[PDB]
């Protein structure tokens, strides 16, 4: 999987309030964590569906 | 190679066998192996080496 995946989750330097996922190497599937609106960075997904396609086990 | 032989970074802790703990032996980096009492909340369900030889024979 890419080396992104890996990452921990990033809230960034904005104040919004916006859930996404992110996978979690330590338990092997996606999480959820709040997201501040600017500055992702690439372990950020919009549905679970899309964070395991990619880092499930790409 | 075999990464059963390995125990996992992650994992701290040890739980005795009254509250559900089951004795794996890993590798140690030292020409042999130790044992290591996986606790249920950490455990992957995977077949890990249950004697100290089956580690030795296997891992060293």
């Amino acid at each position: 999987r890419p080396d992104f995946c890996l990452e921990p989750p990033y809230t960034g330097p904005c104040k919004a309030r916006i859930i996404r996922y992110f996978y979690n190497a330590k338990a092997g599937l996606c999480q959820t964590f709040v997201y501040g609106g600017c500055r992702a960075k690439r372990n950020n997904f919009k549905s679970a569906e899309d964070c395991m396609r990619t880092c499930g086990g790409a | 190679y075999n990464r059963l032989c390995i125990k996992p970074r992650d994992w701290i802790d040890e739980c005795d066998s009254n509250e559900g703990g089951e004795r794996a032996y890993f590798r140690n980096g030292k020409g042999g192996c130790d044992s290591f009492w996986i606790c249920p909340e950490d455990h992957t369900g995977a077949d890990y080496y249950s004697s100290y030889r089956d580690c030795f024979n296997a891992c060293i």
